[PDB]
RNA sequence: GAAAAGUGUUUAAAGGGGUCCCCGUCUCAAAAGGGAAACAGGUUGAUAUUCCUGUGCCAAUAGUAUUAUGAGUU
RNA sequence: UUAUAACAAACCUUGGAAUCAAUUUACUUGGAGAAGAGGUUCGUUGAACUCAAUUCAAAAAUUUGUUUUGUAGCAAUAGUAAUUCGUAAUUAUCCGAAGUGGUAAGGACUAUCCUUGAAAAAAGGAGGGAACGGCUUUGUGCUUUGCUACUCUUAAUACUUGUAUG
RNA sequence: UUAUCCAUUUAUAGGGAUGAAUU
């Protein structure tokens, strides 16, 4: 059991690690995108490389009245996550990407 | 010149021994306090093949002295054993195809495998498939035995020395011509790759002492010394004799 | 002479009861409609009192040798036959009733049964080799 | 209590090489670790050589009473 | 999918609170037969009726807070 | 072995399982070997056993307390 | 565990086999128990079979007869081919026999080998009999005293514990 | 024999007279 007189390294920064801004980027517009939010109440996002399925879940909650039911994500060849955001039933994804813009 | 291929065999690479399906060493008991003082019997479970050997293998299964299970050794099966059959190893064990018995035990002109050469090896001597030793005699002085082996030799061993009454397995194997190249590439593809061989009279210089000529002869004495070195020990190594063996 | 007379100590062989050691309380020898075969009608023990130490405590021995029957009417060819013969320690009558082994309350029966194997443990007697034997669990 | 029948234990045993043995102690058995296994044949060694004259005497150490009275008096 | 065939069970499961949809379907047969599913978190159960006034009122029966789907 | 490297239990005090005993080198090596579980229809300009509708399947699911579900024992 | 059916095996009971028998394309098998008679199981398969339901009528403490359904559920709502009607909706269809033996898989076997044809994670089964109710009170986890809903078991629900589903 | 060397195993009882076997 460790009992260290000072602990060896203390970064007193801010955290570098990814909060909600910074994790989730932007959502897609695209002819698809826009289709997805037409028909299936799915919104597409932009993330960051390292955005988990969890985390991303935890980002749209934070930053929207959003409540996601499944997100599927993939890594576009762009070097950017691309996440799939099936909406929950009682919210309608229109009208949450004109809240949004 | 270049590497002949007797050369090559020693670094072992493509030739080791095709190990893969081999069922395991095959070894008598560890020597405890049972086999010294008394006996032990176990079940032969199961008799099989085991793949480069010509020789049966019998999974022999005991129970263990100093704590509660059982334990497994890999015997070579003598002619006779079979499956449930009981196998008895210790000093006062009984005299049965089969059994493992101290070779002071055992009266002359007794058959005999599996033997160690020391006590504890864990079985040494004779063992491939045909093959058995002979007890010969057991000195006054007790403690040495004498014995012969299959190839003629007469050996003297420790009467402690255990060994096993009986021949074993697969006699006559060699009785059978193996006919096709095909029987023989099976043969060694499951030991290792020391067949085709190519005669180093067919080779050029480089490659054989042999090799070369605008003939195929061997062009000089084909005994070699003892204490020739690696590239060219190669014929007929130390030959006391050589020729049609009249004896 | 016949080997199975009521009283006598078996080994079950097969089903169940494969390798439970039992009394015989009444054969029969008659083929019928219902049960083609001659049958045994036996009274046994599925789980034997436990080993027990001296050390131990009284009520807890007691829990311990504890012993669970059985009723069963079967094959004679399924059961081996003892040397053993438990006429005496027990009235054998009273053990198993025939026509009991129709009726409804036969665990109680069962019940009954155990109860009186487990006095009968309690109290050996002058102590029968065949009541040893009952009470030891075969091992195989 | 007191039955033949319920204590009755089958403890005669013990023949060569059938049934597990009893027990024993082992310490003559075990392993040991390299260091400590080398001290204990260094003291063997040391005893079974013919050791020199003055190294002997320093292994000729009194008698215990003796030596615990002048330490007693040295305090 | 599984199939009912004992009525009663078939209206104790309905009558279990995690059945949230009923389906009601029917059938043009070679008559109406009347398919009666229902949608269990766990499993969707059909009862087959031969007979349009028993299945009537076998769906009359069923509890008023079910989300009754009339396919065709 | 000057090291670089070469060998891998050869004379080790080499992490797991139970309530001190009992096991026991580590690690990588298979997108054709072993192996928890998925199907159909529909949909896009470009993806689909991966989205949609429907229908399932598998593995988890900490404690404490209620509920119900059935067993067993009195 | 798809329910059942049918079938190659394996086993059980009964039965007691030479005038040998059963039996395969092949040989295999039998007093260590064959044939015959009745069963059990695994495996194929995955709605076969009256399979399930219902129709009513008769017999026991529930089984037989007749009929109508169900493409067994999934499943027709989906597909396909049609037919219209509108500027997406309706309708009608989807079902009775069988052969060939190309491909795949399974089965039971038989034969060849001086060739006998991987391992482990993981899972399971067995053997064994360690340990053993709960609550309340007293004394130093253990013992004593008194009362009867208990030990499991899935599923849901609630609440603290880092946010307890992929 | 104690150096050294080899073997054997879980370093498992000091020397002699076709079931089970563990708390
Ligand atoms: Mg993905
Ligand atoms: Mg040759
Ligand atoms: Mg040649
Ligand atoms: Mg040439
Ligand atoms: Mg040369
Ligand atoms: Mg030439
Ligand atoms: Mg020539
Ligand atoms: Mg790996
Ligand atoms: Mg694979
Ligand atoms: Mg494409
Ligand atoms: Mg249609």
């Amino acid at each position: 059991a460790r009992n260290p007189k000072c602990p060896r390294i203390v970064k007193s920064c801010h955290s570098k690690t990814l909060d909600k801004y910074g994790l989730i980027k932007y959502p897609l517009t695209s002819e698809k995108a826009m289709k997805k939010i037409e028909e299936i109440n799915t919104l597409v996002f932009m993330c960051d490389k390292r955005a988990n399925k969890k985390n991303i879940k935890k980002s749209v909650k934070n930053l929207f009245g959003i409540e996601c039911d499944k997100v599927n994500v993939l890594n576009t060849l762009n070097g950017d996550k691309k996440a799939y955001v099936r909406l929950s039933g009682e919210h309608d994804a229109l009208e949450v990407a004109n809240k949004i813009g | 010149g270049r590497v002949i291929r007797g050369q090559r065999k020693g670094r072992g690479s493509i030739f080791k021994s095709h190990n893969h399906h081999r069922k395991g060493a095959a070894k008598l008991r560890h020597l405890d306090y049972c086999e010294k003082k008394g006996y032990i019997k176990g079940l032969v479970k199961d008799i099989i093949h085991d793949p480069g050997r010509g020789a049966p293998l019998a999974k022999v299964i005991f129970k263990r002295t100093e704590k509660y299970g059982k334990k497994e050794e890999l015997i070579i099966a003598s002619e006779g054993m079979f499956t449930g059959q009981y196998i008895s190893c210790g000093t006062k064990a009984p005299l049965s195809v089969g059994n493992i018995l101290p070779i002071g035990k055992m009266p002359e002109g007794t058959l005999i495998c599996n033997l160690e050469h020391r006590t504890g090896n864990r079985g040494t001597l004779v063992k491939a498939s045909g093959c058995y030793a002979t007890v010969v005699g057991q000195s006054e002085d007790g403690k040495k035995t004498k014995v012969r082996l299959p190839s003629g030799a007469k050996k003297t061993i420790d009467a402690k020395a255990r060994a096993m009454v009986g021949v074993v397995g697969a006699g006559g194997r060699i009785d059978k011509p193996i006919l096709k190249a095909g029987v023989a590439h099976h043969k060694y593809r499951v030991k290792r790759n020391c067949w085709p061989k190519v005669r180093g009279v067919a080779m050029n210089p480089v490659e054989h002492p042999h090799g070369g000529g605008n003939h195929q002869h061997i062009g000089h004495p084909s005994t070699v010394s003892r204490s020739a070195p690696a590239g060219q020990k190669v014929g007929l190594i130390a030959a006391r004799r050589t020729g049609l063996l009249r004896g | 002479g016949k080997l199975l007379k009521p009283g006598k100590v078996i080994i079950i062989l097969n089903g169940r009861r494969a390798g439970k050691k039992a009394v015989i309380v009444n054969t029969y020898e008659g083929q019928t409609r219902e049960r083609p075969y001659s049958y045994c009608l036996v009274a046994g023990i599925e789980k034997h009192p436990l080993k027990v130490n001296k050390s131990m405590t009284k009520k807890k021995i007691v829990k311990r040798s504890k012993v669970k029957a059985f009723i069963k009417c079967i094959n004679v060819n399924h059961i081996l036959p003892t040397r053993y013969q438990v006429a005496n320690d027990f009235d054998i009558k009273s053990l198993a009733s025939d026509d009991v082994l129709k009726s409804k309350n036969k665990k109680k029966e069962v019940k009954k049964l155990g109860k009186i194997f487990r006095d009968k443990f309690l109290e050996p007697v002058e102590v029968s080799k065949d009541i040893s034997f009952l009470h030891k669990k075969l091992y195989f | 209590k007191d039955n033949p029948l319920i204590f009755e234990k089958k403890k005669r045993s013990n023949i060569i090489g059938v049934g597990v043995r009893p027990k024993k102690d082992l310490s003559k058995y075990v392993k040991w670790p390299r260091y400590i296994r080398i001290q204990r044949k260094k003291k063997i060694l040391l005893q079974r050589l013919k050791v020199p004259p003055s190294i002997n005497q320093f292994n000729h150490t009194l008698p215990k009473s003796q030596t615990q009275d002048l330490l007693n008096f040295l305090k | 999918p599984k199939q009912i065939t004992d009525i009663r069970k078939f209206l104790k499961i309905s009558r279990k609170p995690d059945t949230t949809a009923v389906i009601i379907m029917k059938k043009k047969s070679k008559t109406v037969i009347t398919k009666l599913k229902l949608r269990t978190k766990k499993y969707l159960y059909t009862m087959v009726f031969a007979d349009r006034k028993k299945a009537e009122r076998i769906e009359n029966s069923l509890l008023p807070s079910l989300k009754r789907i009339y396919y065709p």
